């Protein structure tokens, strides 16, 4: 668990549009915190999956809107859990 | 003038030394199959030295001729990956290395000899001091060489290893094939 | 002593005007004419260029106009040629392949544009998908007209071709540098 | 019978905004996870990043067109694009006509006021 | 009698201490056979016989037969897996 | 549509008298009505200005001496824009010819070594004079001299004292002479720097890997010389483009090893020694390091600070450290992909070998 997040909000804080430099937390909303519009949900869920080594599918991709979803996909263990 | 093909012998033997560790360090496989190239050729080379050239010419032709041919072949198609030589990995052999070396040559050099001291054995080995006469007699009547000596034998004295190296080869072709070709028809 | 001073002639003829009077002019100019023999009677084109208005191309590698007997010989591949023939139309879907099939080709190289279609985009000129002229992309050394260029036209351009090379100059103007 | 290149997809207008909301993500998801592949294969002498940038760029352009059928033309074009620059078919010109940006500055005067426009005679 | 001692020894440690790939130990292994034939042909001039010829050209055939056989081998791993790797036998 | 970014209007008038309405939008078919001579554009600086110059219908005269190197230029422009004339120094109705209907004259005359028709001086100096002269009986309205970085009229290398020489001359017989002063060049196919750097099987340096200096790309100076040319502001003034960031030797190198991905090699031997190794290659037909130059790697880059800069163009100098990928990626060996684990299970799911 602290072996994915630790590198997740590396890369969300590395996403320059987030206005928040410092709002990265777990039950962070991709959407309703508006650190993100819809393009960017995808930009960043692409930066983690290239970070991790690894590509999501394109229905469980869309599934992931939030910080919980994404550590909760990548401990499936595709590859570098 | 007369001195200049002396050490050809020790000169091969240099050569080969070097084309084994030249094997053993390069980088990309198939140098190291030139490599084992000029092996053979050193080798056909020595057997000339010593009054061999048919088994030079037989080993030109088949060992380089076809078996490396194959090794070429194959190296060529296959994806075979590597790990360059380095410190981090193989340093670890060399004091196994050398006791290895040092042993198995002591050990294949006593080996040939038949005195019961054990020393003795190996200052046998390094006795390579003295010339051997050849003298000249007038017995032999026919033009029988090597390859004629070889044919008459290995087809009269020695038939059965034929016919069983006629199976030996039939395991070649049908091993393979029984590998390779999936006969799902 | 640092030199400060210069013997430089003026009234040095320039090249095209530039007789031989000297051993070494002489000898230079013999190997220099032996050079150019060898870029002349051995003059191999590359395959490509050859899109539109082959047919003519063609009928110079054909029985009444053998062009093999002045050492032509079309090759397949840039790295063995020397020559590039821009017969047809230069399209701007094929302009990048001409210049990679160009830079690919070893020095000294030349090229020849066959046909109008190539020289100043011709009947095609106001096209929306033609270069108009290879000279845009590639440096053109002689200008067959035509379309399609007469065979004999383009013997004829070869012919001033190997006149080119014939009067160039490698030897002599490094002992002119 | 002629069956269909790598990438390529069926045209299929959709009906609704709702689905084609969904297959541009999924457009832009595939330019951007292949990205890399378009610096590789062109031969590309900037960044990553700034390709994604571009394409950014590109799809900001046509945010905010909200008629259907225009919609799912733009979206065919798009996978028409992605399928030329993916497979390696366009070359590099073709491929960096879509960044004027990174060359240099092509020279000094670049009119922005009046003035400048008359006295080049542009305005 | 030296030289095919010393190609048989290097080439026995570099078959045993390779860590790299596999093409390696074919060669070792058709590098050993020479020298054993220099060995012995080196022995059967020395003492003008004929069988140690015989078994050398014995030993080539079968040693032909030897690379044929590990290189259909070679070829099967290959099948089922696709690269061979340094370390996978 | 195109523009006219070198020019900042559109009707000009030239320090001689003439008019020269330009037109067009600024492509091919475009006239600046301008009509310059660059004296060295079969060479690797202006290549690239004459490229720069015909883009917007500048007529172009260049002198040649070989007919073969110069054909690429040719491409550079419209039919009737680049103009070809055979000459030599030793020749002076070639020079007048070239320059009699010019507005704008640059001189880029200049090896790196010297020969048996050409001394360092005979071209440097005798050559510039020869061309100021009539620069100056014609009364051409602008000229541009190109005089190297660190020139000193005496110093250790002939090569600066010669290049000083020139300066003064010109400027002593041309009074509305602009000369400018690039720092050692690089880019793509150049002379003695990153080709060599990336191609020449080692490297020596009589000094250490020490002399210090301020590379520049090539395509900024050339856009310098066009920012110059057209800009009447620059008569009797002198610049040094240097560029932003100083750059040892040994510096450069590693970042040309690291980018490369192979290690450069290097060996540092004396000075004697390659001087007299230099001295022996000069009798061979070809280019090569020439006992002068050996002399200039003790000499780093002293920067004049009475002299206009890039800045006062408005000009932004780029940067070695970035420019290098794109400079050396083509010597970039890329030998094979990293970290092959993790790709046995995805690789047992293909057919390797059909039957
Ligand atoms: N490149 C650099 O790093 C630096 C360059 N400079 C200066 O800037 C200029 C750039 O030249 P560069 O870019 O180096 O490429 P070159 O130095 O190769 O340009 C040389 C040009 O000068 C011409 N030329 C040379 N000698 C003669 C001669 N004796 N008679 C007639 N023409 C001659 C050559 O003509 P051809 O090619 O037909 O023989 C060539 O066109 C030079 O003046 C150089 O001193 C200064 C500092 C650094």
């Amino acid at each position: 668990r602290p072996d994915a997040e630790k590198r997740i909000a590396a890369v969300l804080e590395s996403f320059d549009k987030i206005s928040n430099p410092a709002a990265i937390t777990p039950t962070a909303s991709f959407a309703k915190d508006l650190n993100l519009d819809s393009l960017d949900t995808v930009e960043v869920v692409v930066a983690i999956e290239e970070e991790f080594g690894i590509e999501i599918p394109d229905k469980e991709a869309d599934e992931i809107k939030s910080v919980n979803q994404a550590v909760e996909y990548i401990l499936a263990q595709p590859d570098a859990k | 003038m007369m001195y200049l093909t002396y050490y050809f012998i020790e000169i091969t033997i240099f050569l080969a030394i070097l084309c084994t560790i030249f094997i053993i360090s390069a980088k990309n496989p198939m140098v190291s199959i030139l490599y084992m190239i000029a092996l053979f050729v050193i080798a056909a080379m020595y057997l000339y030295l010593i009054g061999l050239g048919i088994f030079s010419l037989l080993y030109i032709m088949i060992y380089i001729g076809a078996i490396a041919v194959l090794f070429l072949f194959i190296i060529t198609l296959l994806d075979i990956n590597s790990t360059e030589l380095s410190v981090k990995s193989n340093i670890r052999d060399l004091p196994l290395v050398l006791i290895s070396l040092i042993v198995l040559t002591i050990s294949g050099l006593m080996i040939y000899s038949n005195d019961s001291i054990l020393i003795n054995k190996l200052l046998e080995a390094f006795g390579n001091d003295y010339n051997t006469i050849i003298t000249q007699d007038w017995f032999n009547i026919e033009n029988t060489t090597l390859l004629t000596t070889i044919g008459n034998v290995l087809l009269t004295n020695n038939a059965f290893i034929l016919l069983v190296l006629a199976i030996v080869l039939l395991l070649g072709i049908i091993g393979p094939i029984s590998i390779t070709m999936k006969h799902k028809e | 002593p640092r030199v400060s001073s210069s013997s430089m002639p003026t009234d040095f003829p320039l090249p095209s005007q530039q007789k031989p009077n000297s051993a070494v002019d002489y000898t230079l100019t013999t190997l220099d004419a032996v050079a150019n023999w060898a870029r002349q009677g051995s003059f191999w084109p590359v395959t490509f260029g050859l899109a539109c208005c082959a047919v003519e191309m063609m009928h110079v590698s054909a029985p009444r106009y053998d062009q093999d007997r002045l050492g032509i010989i079309f090759r397949a591949s840039p790295r063995q040629s020397d020559i590039m023939i821009v017969a047809g139309t230069l399209t701007n879907k094929m302009a990048p392949v001409l210049r990679q099939v160009y830079d690919q080709m070893p020095e000294p190289r030349w090229v020849i544009s066959m046909g109008s279609c190539a020289n100043g985009g011709g009947y095609y000129h106001f096209s929306y998908s033609v270069v108009r002229g290879c000279d845009r992309i590639v440096p053109v050394d002689v200008y067959v007209p035509g379309c399609p260029p007469t065979s004999e036209a383009l013997m004829y351009g070869v012919f001033q071709l190997q006149r080119k090379m014939r009067n160039t100059k490698i030897t002599r103007m490094w002992y002119r540098k | 019978a002629i069956i269909a290149t790598a990438f390529a997809e069926t045209v299929k207008f959709s009906g609704s905004k709702q689905e084609l909301q969904k297959r541009t993500l999924a457009l832009y998801r595939q330019f951007l996870r292949g990205a890399p592949t378009f610096a590789d294969l062109y031969e590309v002498q900037f960044s990553i990043p700034t390709i994604r940038t571009k394409i950014r760029q590109e799809f900001e352009r046509h945010r905010f067109v909200d008629d259907l059928s225009i919609q799912n033309v733009l979206y065919a074009k798009g996978h028409m694009e992605y399928q030329e620059c993916i497979n390696f078919w366009k070359q590099q010109a073709q491929f960096l006509k879509y960044f004027p940006e990174e060359d240099d500055i092509q020279g000094r005067h670049q009119p922005s006021n009046f003035v400048d426009k008359f006295l080049k005679n542009r305005a | 009698m030296f030289i095919g001692t010393i190609i048989l020894v290097l080439s026995f440690l570099g078959f045993v201490f390779n860590r790299r790939n596999i093409i390696l130990a074919f060669i070792c292994l058709e590098t050993m056979l020479l020298g054993i034939n220099l060995i012995l042909l080196r022995n059967s001039v020395l003492f003008d016989d004929i069988s140690g010829s015989l078994f050398a050209i014995v030993i080539i055939i079968l040693a032909g037969v030897e690379s044929a056989i590990g290189l259909s081998l070679l070829v099967s791993y290959y099948r089922l897996r696709g690269v061979i790797n340094s370390y996978g036998i | 549509m195109n523009s006219f970014e070198n020019l900042a209007q559109d009707v000009n008038i030239t320090r001689s008298g003439k008019t020269l309405i330009a037109k067009g939008t600024g492509g091919r078919s475009s006239r600046t009505g301008y009509t310059a001579t660059v004296f060295g554009a079969n060479g690797f600086l202006g290549s690239y200005l004459t490229a720069k110059l015909a883009k917007h219908g500048t007529t172009v005269v260049v002198p040649y001496r070989e007919e073969m190197a110069k054909r690429h230029l040719k491409v550079t422009g419209d039919l009737g824009v680049v103009n070809f004339l055979e000459m030599d120094l030793r020749n002076l109705e070639s020079i007048d010819e070239a320059v009699r209907h010019s507005d704008i004259v640059v001189n880029l005359i200049g090896r790196e070594y010297e020969t048996k028709n050409f001394n360092y001086y005979d071209v440097h100096v005798e050559g510039a004079r020869r061309i100021a002269e009539a620069v100056k009986k014609h009364n051409i309205a602008r000229y541009i001299h190109v005089s190297a970085f660190n020139a000193e009229i005496d110093s250790p290398s002939e090569f600066n004292h010669t290049k000083g020489l020139g300066e003064q001359v010109t400027k002593d017989i041309v009074p509305w002479a602009t000369i400018v002063r690039p720092a050692p060049m690089f880019g793509r196919e150049d002379k003695w720097f990153l080709d060599r750097m990336a191609r020449s099987p080692c490297l020596v340096s009589a000094n250490k890997f020490q002399e210090t200096s301020n590379p520049v790309h090539v395509i900024d100076v050339a856009a310098a010389l066009e920012r110059i040319c057209f800009d009447d502001s620059t008569v009797a003034q002198t610049f040094e483009l240097y560029g932003p960031q100083k750059f040892t030797q040994k510096q450069i190198i590693d970042m040309v090893s690291e980018t490369l991905r192979k290690e450069v090699r290097h060996i540092e031997l004396p000075k004697a020694l390659y001087q007299a190794y230099t001295k022996a290659t000069q009798a061979i037909w070809w280019p090569t390091y020439s006992p002068d130059q050996v002399e200039r790697q003790f000499l780093s880059q002293k920067i004049d600070p009475s002299a206009k800069t890039f800045n006062d163009l408005d000009l932004t100098p780029m940067e070695l450290p970035d420019l290098m990928f794109k400079l050396i990626r083509p010597y970039r060996v890329n030998t094979f992909q990293h970290d092959v684990s993790q790709l046995e299970n995805k690789e047992k799911t293909f057919v390797h070998i059909l039957d």
